[PDB]
C-alpha cells in the first residue's frame, strides 16, 4: 500500500480525491509484454469531451496485494471530473491511464466500476506523515474488493478504507454514456478519409503500382494473389481497432520533436493483431542504408499488409509485394490539437 | 440478430419481477398499521 | 402509560419504511433509461 | 457494444442489491 | 405480542427471493 499514499500528498495538487486501486497482473499482461512499465492519468469525458491536464500516478510493481489469493501491480486513478462539489457522479464515465515505464500500454476504466465497489468494499519537531500513520492501523481483508471490469472481462481489486474526510466524503456521493462511442468512430472516421484519399490517388493515377520499395515478384503472383485481390484492403479498416498504438498517431506526436516514418503493419487474413507504431530510424549510424535494409525487409514480407506514416504530413500504403500507393495525411488541426491533447501536452 | 428479442424478453421480465415487490410492499404497508 | 409512545416511534419506523422505496423505484426506472 | 452493456447491467445490478441489503439493517431492529 | 414473528419470517422469506428472482436474472443472461 505504498502507492496509496505515495501520490495522496502529490496529486492533491491536480486533483482533490484519490482512488487506491489494483492491477492483476493476468489482465495487464496483455497490454505490454514482459511486463516492462514500472503512470499519466487522463480522465475524457463522456458528453463533455473537451481536453483536461495530464496528472501523474506513483505505481511501483513486483509487490503484492495483503491477500495470497492474488499477486499483482499496484496504482491509483484520480478523480476530478465533477465539477465543484463531486457529490454528483457522472455515469458511464471513462478514465484512461498512461502506465509506462520508458509509454507502453494503455489502460481505461469506468466510474461505474470504480465507485460502486469502492461502496461495496466498506527546536523544531520532525514532520510526521499523518496519512501514513492512519493507513497503518486498518492493515485488514476487507479494505480490498475484488470488482469485473467492462473493457477486459478480468476483476479489478480496489483497496478503500475508512482513513480520512476525503475517502469519507466519497462514499456518500451518488447521482443520476458515449465515452468509447466517440474514440471508435473518430478512429474509423480518419481511417475512412485515409482511404478515400487512397481511393483517389489509384483513381486520378491508372490502377497501377509504382513500387517504391523493390522487391522480386513470382509469375504465380496474379494467381496465388487473386485478380484485385483486395481482401486485406477491404478488411484493413475494420482491423484498426487502435490508434494511440498506431503509427498514424507516431507522425502527429513526433512532428514537434525532427521527421521519420512510422508504419502500422497488419497479417494478410487474421494471422494475429500484429503490429502497431514502429520505426524507421534515419538517426543512429544504422543510417539511410539501415533505414533501407529495414524498408526492404518490410516489402518482403509476404504475409502481411503495410502502411507507412510520414512525420511530415504524407501517408503511404505497401502492398505485399513491394507494391505501393500514394496519399495524403492532412487533417483539420483542431483533431491535431485533439490528438496531441489525448497523448500528452500541445 | 436478434438482440432485440432478448432485450425484450429482459424487460417483460423485469417487468414481472417488478410485480413481485408492487405486490409486497402495499401488503407490508398494510401489517403495520394495526397498531393503534 | 407508558405503552402510549412506542405505537407512535413505529409509524416514524415505518415513515422511513414508505420513503426509502422510492430509493430502490427510481432506479430501475433509470435502468430503463439506459438500457 | 452488446458485451459492453452486459458487462454494465452487471455492474449495476449489485448496487441495487447492495442497497437492499442496507435497508435490510432496519429489518433486524423492527 | 404475536404479529411481529409471521410478518417478519415472511419479509425475510421475500428478501431472500428477490435476490432468487435477480439470481434467476442472471441465470438467464
Amino acid at each position: 500500500m505504498d502507492v496509496h499514499i505515495d501520490n495522496q500528498v502529490l496529486s492533491g495538487l491536480g486533483t482533490p480525491l484519490l482512488v487506491h486501486l489494483f492491477v492483476p497482473d493476468t489482465v495487464m499482461a496483455e497490454l505490454c509484454p514482459n511486463r516492462v512499465p514500472n503512470a499519466w492519468c487522463q480522465t475524457l469525458f463522456s458528453d463533455r469531451t473537451g481536453l483536461t491536464r495530464v496528472c501523474r500516478v506513483f505505481a511501483a510493481r513486483g509487490m503484492l496485494p495483503g491477500r495470497p489469493s492474488h499477486r499483482g501491480t499496484f496504482t491509483s486513478v484520480p478523480v476530478y471530473c465533477d465539477e465543484g462539489l463531486p457529490e454528483l457522479y457522472n455515469p458511464f464515465h471513462v478514465a484512461a491511464l498512461r502506465f509506462y515505464d520508458e509509454l507502453v500500454g494503455e489502460l481505461q476504466i469506468y466510474y461505474l466500476s470504480l465507485f460502486e465497489g469502492a461502496k461495496r468494499a466498506l527546536l523544531s519537531r520532525v514532520p510526521v506523515s499523518f496519512s501514513k500513520t492512519r493507513r497503518a492501523i486498518r492493515e485488514s481483508r476487507a479494505l480490498v474488493r475484488g470488482i469485473a471490469h467492462i473493457f477486459s472481462p478480468h476483476a479489478l481489486y480496489v483497496v478503500t478504507y475508512p482513513e480520512l474526510s476525503a475517502q469519507g466524503r466519497l462514499h456518500r456521493m451518488t447521482a443520476v454514456l458515449g465515452a468509447p462511442e466517440r474514440e471508435f468512430r473518430f478512429l474509423i472516421s480518419v481511417a475512412l478519409r485515409i482511404s478515400a484519399s487512397f481511393r483517389e490517388k489509384l483513381a486520378m493515377q491508372a490502377w497501377t503500382a509504382q513500387q517504391e520499395i523493390p522487391v522480386v515478384i513470382p509469375t504465380s503472383y496474379s494467381r496465388i494473389y487473386k485478380n484485385s485481390d483486395l481482401i486485406r484492403e477491404a478488411f484493413f479498416t475494420v482491423q484498426t481497432r487502435v490508434s494511440w498504438e498506431s503509427c498514424w498517431v507516431k507522425a502527429t506526436i513526433s512532428n514537434a520533436p525532427d521527421a521519420c516514418l512510422w508504419i502500422d503493419s497488419h497479417p494478410l487474413y487474421e494471422e494475429g493483431a500484429s503490429a502497431w507504431g514502429k520505426v524507421i530510424d534515419s538517426r543512429p549510424p544504422g543510417g539511410l542504408v539501415g533505414a533501407a535494409s529495414q524498408l526492404v525487409a518490410l516489402g518482403t514480407d509476404g504475409h502481411c499488409v503495410h502502411l507507412a506514416t510520414t512525420s511530415d504530413g504524407q501517408a503511404f500504403l505497401v502492398l505485399p509485394g513491394g507494391f505501393v500507393i500514394k496519399g495524403q495525411l492532412a487533417l483539420t488541426p483542431e483533431e491535431r490539437g485533439y490528438i496531441l491533447a489525448r497523448h500528452g501536452i500541445r | 440478430a436478434q438482440v432485440l428479442k432478448n432485450r425484450l424478453l429482459r424487460v417483460e421480465l423485469d417487468g414481472i419481477m417488478r410485480d413481485h415487490l408492487a405486490r409486497a410492499e402495499e401488503i407490508r404497508q398494510d401489517l403495520d398499521a394495526v397498531v393503534a | 402509560a407508558s405503552r402510549v409512545l412506542s405505537r407512535f416511534v413505529s409509524q416514524l419506523r415505518r415513515k422511513l419504511e414508505r420513503s426509502t422505496h422510492r430509493l430502490i423505484a427510481d432506479l430501475e426506472r433509470l435502468k430503463f433509461l439506459y438500457l
